[PDB]
RNA sequence: AAAUAAGCCAUGCGUCUAAGUAUAAGCAAUUAUACAGCGAAACUGCGAAUGGCUCAUUAAAUCAGUUAUCGUUUAUUUGAUAGUACCUUACUACAUGGAUAACCGUGGUAAUUCUAGAGCUAAUACAUGCUGAAAAUCCCGACUUCGGAAGGGAUGUAUUUAUUAGAUUAAAAACCAAUGCCCUUCGGGGCGGUGAUUCAUAAUAACUUCUCGAAUCGCACGGCCUUGGCCGGCGAUGGUUCAUUCAAAUUUCUGCCCUAUCAACUUUCGACGGCUGGGUAUUGGCCAGCCGUGGUGACAACGGGUAAGGGUUAGGGCUCGGAGAAGGAGCCUGAGAAACGGCUACUACAUCCAAGGAAGGGCAGGCGCGCAAAUUACCCA
């Protein structure tokens, strides 16, 4: 019953239309994957052209990019903080794209003290924004999801830094 | 206003005569209304 | 082997202990070959972390198993993502306390090894092998991963890692079978170059002959001829040596190291980056010599033992580089000029300062495509420091030549701080000489840099002698070129310029009729020609002022409101036809001024004056002039009627010119 | 709401703005060059590419969240009358905030990928005219 | 399985081959710009009689198309494919005529050895390498760095390499392979850009007829230099 | 050569080439015996997006011209194509695994492979896959006798994400006024593509319960001579990416017949946006959260009527042109189907039986009064 056609809706002039044709396999839309936090549960879907897309339903870890310094590490996922679209995804902990979620900080902290050497969160090129330093002292950073978990099979993304970090802290306070 | 958010009280056609009301209550209706009075307030 | 590891783990679980009991499911999935990378981040950073009570029970078993998985060659791919990321993902998640047992299972025979004794070198140990040349390579790759993942936390494990890396390094350096020893050498040198800036406080003084045998024996008599192509691991090691304050006393052990390092700079066929790399090694040495009390423990050693006997060869190589080739990169130019900047306050006496001053004025008469203006300010700082050495009294033709350059860069620069330091280099010029006169120029340009009240005071005091005048003329045409703060500065500069040319027309004695007249040609006339195109109308007014003063006062020199404007243009028309004119004057002064008159009956009167002047200029200038006017057609859609009226007048002048020249 | 962004440009570095030209003999307005609004259906800010048909016309209703409707008039040839008749159509186009918007002006639009059910066009050039309301007619 | 009238008008069939017509198999040249090998052998050349006779020719290694043995019967051979038959010792070439139909041209090995192919596109392939796509769907790795779009190339056909190229030029004679003025050998004398889709060229014949054809439908054949022998 | 039915009644109904696997207890043999020729059975790969049937209809939504994919998928075709070793097993490893079918036997039931138990054996079926070796392979190259090279850096691909490069300099204060400067004999001489993209492509950091980088088959069989081999050619099959072909999907402007006893219509399955995600092969109110106030219409929306052409130009001719497989509902394969080919449940008919159970859902033909009228023809040539 779930489809992608426009034959049920009214026209631009405000008119409905009969226009009865059967639902076809190129108007096919499948059921949504509310990717949640758990161990890895991915089902592989074959699609047109025989092409596989990986419907991930429960995910644990993904790699996140602390890319201003030049690293990305595979870290776990604690719980979704906020979602711009819906509140029910925040309630039932659903990993979608553009979700701000808090992740672990241990490999980023390890790489900081491994490359620079000055410890963090416990000369001048090692420099950390003090809000992000508070996230490191908490041991739980605020990442954002840039990969589609439903249509790739992984929840990866970049960490929030600077203006976006402060914006989503203010949005959490909202 | 939008998709479902307002309770449009319309009598639904196929949803009209599903189930018969089956009164399964082991208490005799004279002791039950005396019960709801004597909660934490009374 | 994965099968033998599985059977061994089954026997370890047959040992039934409660430390291993809650972790068995997490253990066996590491040997299941499909779930290793997921099970690693299930084990560490999970809800079922290793409890520190029975951490003492599980960790030897777990680390032997993770070691075997890091060894195994079967399931891993090629490249880095095959097994290099696996070793990195084990060691990045391991603790620094478990890392001791990890390196304990890593180093089998080299666990209890000693490289250095109370004496220098243990030749009894070094003339024996405990490991195959196949096997040391994985050891060195693993320790490279351990050090790169640990960082500073190597400090409790200093006593064995350096013995391992030094043993493999000197066995390779004895073995110069080639390929395995070569890779052993290179990756051990990378590991050491990381380990040095990993460990600052560790004592490196009980061994010096080991660095001696690693450096002086194979390379140094051929090192620039080798390093002409690209940067190497020995250079990567000497870099962090120059960076570390306690490691720069390793460069003094052989006296010829820094000679070969600047001989690398001397070799001109190098591909620019080994040159800037040796340049950076020198930057770090001079910064360490300039550093406070931290680096003052070895400051005197590097001052009296390294740089002091090789200042001359350093300046000779930098001189040969800067005067030799026709193509010099901007990165090498800026970096080498910054090295001379930082190296000038370190030398008190030297030998080739005459050369270095001539080099600085050569690089300051260089054009702007080759040399940046920020680089010109750095060569200015070079001038400021090198000038105070007692050298300008002999070779006076050099001293007049650098003074021609200090004057020439006064109108060039646009920065306040650069003009401050310009006033300073002229101050020490004045302290070194004539002396009263250059001190007068000093106080003049000093209160020129000084704010508006002191500036107008400077202008008035200079308003109230050739080499006296020339820098004042350069800075004065610069102060013409400033449009307005209040508009007063350009007027004062114009009045000072009128005072100058009044002094020039006051001097009409013949051996100065040569010099002052050549000056007022070459400095003042192209300045007025270039300032004719200045869009500021007050700047055009003041250039009109000084040019009218020049025509009124000069004439024996051979090379020379609306209604009033139209009247003066008609008088210029009549003056043209009565006397044709000088063609460079016509091309480079009057046409852009009248163009500006159009583009700010004024327009038709202006086109009449250009149609007059087109008869008086020459066709070789007229060719590119006409091409610029069609460029105005295609580039300017804003005043089409004006540009096309101008074109019609000019082609009527064209037909007039050809009909006359028939 | 989420923080709007140009999708692949690294702002938070401690060591710009991406604007492409549409082409087709057009010039980028100064608000599209430097003006700090962010819109992904903008052909100068977002990734929307203009190709195909190039149309003009006069706006009916500017008062809408970045979407204007154009009344396009033309002269149809009825063969029964053997005559020309006026026929008006209504297009929809997504509006960048780069330009200065007026009512009754003649606006150039360009064809892009489908941005909504109606929106297939973006504004590219506005000609500021003193055109009037629905009573005004001109084939354009 | 199309009918004989729904078959295109440029590979001819008479009132003879039944009501049906073979469809070309999928391959290098297009569908509507095509001559199948069975129509070339038994309907144009008449070296055969029937489908089974054409199969008995094709299945044994006796027909080579563009220097390689082509086995299947309905193999597409649209434009300028040299067709070498060794038992007859002939090489045919496919050109057009002035009316808009296919034409066959007998030739020997010296002009049979090379193919003049029009470049469809130039790109950077995988490995960071420029590659070149012609209208025969031949991709040439590492081409000459001036051979841009709409340039033609003398392909070696024994190694497949580039030998020479002819640039798109106003003043170079060209052949039309499409449109309402199809098959008219004349000289490109003008070219109009029309940026925004579907640019044109203005082209005249040897005897002064100007007409506008699209730069897709053009095909460069040589400035004067008839590098393939157009039939005299 | 023209030739109403509703209801009754019988009859009719895949795939093998030299080139994957042969111990058929299968045939046919001999001059060097694993196999060799033919080869049923079976495993493996391909095939069936149609040939054509029925009937409530589709009123610029289909359709036609005309665009675009810089918004997408594509088996097959044909063309190019893949530099990716070492990296603590060494007191090592170096002719890779196990399943089954066919087959052989023992049966159950009324009930055909409806199938149970027991014993085998192959793959181009499914599956793993450090190694002879101190080298390999890319970029640089000093020195140079074309010498060919001392020694320096480095180690694929597919997915997903972050970042950088996507190209002379950005102190871009450059290049542009070569309108010069010098010599001269005054004639002169010298000083990637696109309209456009974050496109194509390259690299770093990682990520995948992630793929590919040939453990295959046939035919010829040649050079070096460590006579123990090392090299060697032509094809078939298979493989990553980019093409190309064949398609499919959307998509832009114009064009339907009539009617005002049709003037308001849409928001009554969201009606118009924009933001965010989900799902799709991709865009998109297509769908879900947040808000804004819309959108069409007397230039004829909307509603109503049902009577559902284009190109080729002497002409006529010729060419092209929704819903269902007993009824709803859900699922499976494949490059392409919402196949109706199968399954499941419910509903409705109906068949065999040993009364426990088990398989199945078309058209054509004749009668359609008791009296009537065109072959149940032959073949893929």
């Amino acid at each position: 019953g779930i489809s992608r056609d426009s034959r049920h809706k009214r026209s631009h002039t405000g008119a409905k239309r009969a226009f009865y044709r059967k639902k076809r396999a190129f108007e096919l839309g499948r059921q949504p994957a509310n990717t949640r936090i758990g161990p890895k549960r991915i089902h592989i879907v074959r699609t047109r052209g025989g092409n596989h897309k990986y419907r991930a339903l429960r995910l644990d870890s993904g790699n996140f990019a602390w890319g201003s310094e030049g690293c990305t590490r595979k870290t776990r996922i604690i719980g979704v903080v906020y979602h711009p679209s819906n509140n029910e995804l925040v309630r039932t902990n659903t990993l979608t794209k553009s979700a701000v979620v808090q992740i672990d900080a241990a490999p980023f902290r390890q790489w900081y003290e491994a490359h620079y050497g000055q410890p963090l969160g416990r000369a001048a090129h090692g420099k950390v924004d003090p809000a992000l330093e508070k996230q490191f002292e908490a041991g739980r950073l605020y990442a954002i999801i840039s990969s589609r978990p439903g249509q790739s099979g992984r929840a990866d993304g970049y960490i929030l830094e600077g203006e976006e970090l402060a914006f989503y802290q203010r949005k959490l306070h909202k | 206003a939008s998709k479902g958010r307002k309770l449009r009280y319309t009598v639904h056609e196929k949803l009209q005569n599903f189930m018969a009301p089956e009164d399964r209550r082991s208490w005799e209706e004279h002791a039950i209304d005396r019960l709801f009075g004597t909660l934490f307030g009374q | 082997d994965i099968e033998l590891q599985k059977l061994a783990l089954k026997a370890i679980l047959t040992w039934k202990s409660e430390g291993i009991k809650p972790y068995q499911e997490h253990l066996e999935y590491l040997l299941d070959e499909a779930r290793f990378k997921n099970e690693l981040t299930v084990l560490f950073q999970g809800d079922n972390k290793i409890l520190p009570e029975h951490r003492s029970e599980v960790i030897p078993v777990l680390l032997h198993l993770l070691y075997g998985r890091a060894i195994s060659r079967k399931g891993a791919a090629s490249g880095r993502h095959g097994l290099h990321a696996t070793r990195l993902a084990i060691i990045r998640q391991l603790d620094v306390e478990d890392m001791g047992s990890f390196l304990d299972i890593g180093l089998g025979p080299l666990r209890a090894i000693r490289v250095v004794d109370e004496q220098g070198v243990r030749e009894s140990v070094f003339a024996h092998e405990p490991l195959p040349p196949r096997k040391q390579v994985g050891l060195l790759n693993m320790l490279e991963a351990v050090i790169n993942e640990l960082g500073t936390s190597v400090e409790p494990y200093m006593d064995a890692l350096v013995n391992s890396v030094l043993y493999c390094l000197v066995n390779a350096c004895r073995k110069l079978n080639e390929s395995l020893y070569r890779v052993i050498r290179t990756t051990a040198l990378k590991s050491l170059s990381r380990l040095f800036q990993n460990a600052p406080d560790f004592n490196w003084v009980p061994y010096r002959e080991l660095m001696v045998k690693e450096i002086i024996s194979p390379r140094i008599e051929k090192l620039p001829v080798e390093s002409t192509q690209g940067v190497s691991a020995t250079w990567r090691l000497m870099a962090t040596w120059s960076s570390l304050p306690k490691a720069a006393p390793f460069l003094n052990v052989d006296k010829r190291i820094l000679p070969k390092i600047v001989e690398t700079l001397s070799i001109e066929k190098a591909k620019d980056e080994v040159k800037v790399f040796a340049l950076d090694i020198l930057k770090n040495l001079i910064n360490l010599a300039q550093a406070p009390e931290t680096e003052s423990q070895f400051n005197e050693l590097i001052k009296t033992e390294l740089l002091d006997p090789n200042t001359d060869l350093i300046l000779k190589t930098i001189g040969g580089v800067l005067h030799g080739q026709s193509d010099i990169g901007r990165e090498l130019l800026s970096s080498a000029v910054d090295t001379v900047v930082v190296f000038a306050p370190m030398i008190e006496v030297s030998s080739h300062i005459q050369d270095m001053l001539e080099i600085a004025t050569w690089l300051l008469n260089q054009p702007l495509r080759k040399v940046n203006p920020k680089v010109k300010g750095a060569i200015l700082l070079i001038l400021k420091r090198f000038i105070e050495l007692d050298d300008l009294q002999s070779n006076q033709e050099l001293q007049r030549k650098v003074y021609s350059t200090i004057s020439a860069l006064f109108g060039f620069f646009k920065d306040k701080q650069n003009r401050q330091t310009l006033a300073e280099v002229l101050d020490v010029f004045a302290r070194r000489e004539w002396a009263q006169e250059v001190s007068d120029i000093c106080r003049g340009l000093n209160s020129y840099v000084e704010d508006y009240n002191t500036r107008l005071a400077a202008f008035n005091s200079i308003t109230k002698t050739l080499d006296q005048w020339m820098p004042l003329v350069h800075n004065l045409l610069y102060f013409i070129q400033q449009p307005e703060e209040f508009g007063v500065l350009s007027s004062n500069s114009a009045d000072g310029l009128c005072k100058f040319i009044s002094a020039v027309e006051s001097v009409w004695a013949t051996p100065d009729q040569a010099a002052w007249i050549d000056v007022v040609a070459n400095i003042i006339l192209p300045a007025i020609y270039a300032g004719s195109r200045d869009p500021s109308e007050t700047v055009r007014r003041e250039i009109l002022r000084v040019f009218g003063f020049l025509v009124s006062h000069l004439p024996q020199w051979e090379l020379v409101a609306v209604s009033r404007q139209l009247q003066a243009l008609r008088v210029l028309e009549a003056a043209n036809d009565k006397r044709e004119f000088r063609s460079k004057h016509i091309s480079q002064f009057f046409i852009p001024l009248f163009e500006h008159f159009i583009f700010d009956g004024l327009s038709a009167q202006a086109t009449n004056t250009i149609a007059a002047l087109t008869l008086s200029l020459e066709w070789q200038q007229y060719r590119a002039i006409l091409r610029r006017f069609i460029s105005y057609v295609e580039s300017k859609p804003d005043w089409q009627k004006r540009v096309v009226r101008l074109l019609e007048k000019e082609v009527d002048a064209l037909r007039t010119a050809v009909a006359s020249k028939k | 709401r989420a923080f709007l962004k140009q999708p692949h440009i690294f702002l938070n570095s401690k060591v710009r703005r991406w604007y492409k030209d549409v082409g087709l003999g057009f010039k980028t307005p100064k608000t599209a060059i430097e003006g700090h609004y962010i819109d992904k259906k903008c052909p100068f800010t977002g990734m929307v590419s203009i190709r195909g048909r190039i149309l003009t016309g006069r706006v009916v209703s500017t008062k809408m969240h970045r979407t204007i409707i154009i009344r396009r008039e033309y002269l149809h040839y009825i063969p029964k009358y053997n005559r020309y008749e006026k026929r008006h159509k209504n297009l929809a186009a997504h509006v960048s905030p780069a330009f200065r918007v007026e009512e009754g002006d003649m606006v150039v639009v360009g064809q892009c990928r489908p941005l909504s059910k109606t929106v297939r066009f973006n504004v590219l050039r506005v000609l500021p005219r003193t055109g009037k309301s629905v009573k005004k007619f001109q084939k354009f | 399985h199309q009918k004989r009238l729904s078959a295109p008008s440029h590979w001819l069939l008479d009132k003879l081959s039944g009501a049906y017509a073979p469809r070309p198999s999928t391959g290098p040249h297009k569908l509507r710009d095509c001559m199948p090998l069975i129509v070339f052998v038994r309907n144009r050349l008449k070296y055969a009689l029937n489908y089974r006779e054409t199969k008995a020719i094709m299945m044994q290694r006796l027909v080579k198309v563009d220097g390689k043995v082509r086995t299947d019967i309905t193999y597409p051979a649209g434009f300028m494919d040299v067709i070498t038959i060794e038992k007859t010792g002939e090489n045919f070439r496919l050109i057009y005529d002035t009316k808009g139909r296919f034409t066959v041209h007998r030739i020997t090995d010296e002009e049979a050895k090379y193919k003049l192919g029009k470049v469809k596109r130039v790109q950077l392939g995988r490995g960071g390498v420029p590659f070149l796509v012609t209208h025969d769907a031949r991709t040439i790795r590492y081409p000459d760095p001036l051979i841009k779009v709409n340039d033609t190339v003398k392909i070696d056909l024994e190694t497949g390499k580039i030998t020479d190229f002819i640039k798109f030029d106003t003043g170079a004679l060209a052949m039309i392979t499409g449109g309402r003025n199809m098959g008219r050998v004349g000289v490109i004398t003008h070219r109009e850009r029309h940026d925004g889709g579907f640019g044109i060229v203005h082209l005249k014949d040897a005897l002064d007829n100007t007409f506008a054809t699209r730069e897709s439908n053009v095909f460069v054949i040589g400035s004067e230099k008839p590098w393939i022998s157009l039939p005299k």
